[PDB]
């Protein structure tokens, strides 16, 4: 795997692959939920949970019924599945532009 | 990026 300062390959905003450098490692927590319509999201922010205060009191229990504010502003019902501590990599390209990406998007 | 959804199974 990857440490900081390392030179890696990742996709640029322009769509092409370039060598870029790894400047920061962050561990970022994403929530996963199963919506009532049979769909799921595993990349929710904790504060997208509106039926409890997760920044302050942590994640709902696994399998708990929650209400989720989605990206159209509207609230949907769901069940909590998991919180994911995910390795993030802030990468810098030759032109000074930075992205924040996860492991499957960075290449050794 | 914003959260996204998809069908499972």
């Amino acid at each position: 795997s990857i440490t900081a300062g390392q030179k890696v390959i990742s996709k640029h905003k322009n769509g092409r692959f370039y060598q870029c450098e790894v400047v920061r490692l962050t561990t970022e927590t994403f929530y996963e939920v199963n919506f009532d319509d049979g769909s799921f999201s595993d990349n929710l922010y904790p504060e997208d949970i509106v039926s409890q205060d997760c920044l302050q009191f942590g994640p709902p229990a696994e399998g708990e019924v929650v209400q989720v504010r989605w990206t159209d502003g509207q609230v949907y019902g769901a069940k909590f599945v998991a919180s994911h501590p995910i390795q993030m990599y802030q990468v810098e390209f030759e032109d000074g532009s930075q992205l924040v990406v996860k492991r499957d998007d960075v290449y050794t | 990026q914003l959260a996204t959804k998809a069908a499972r199974k």
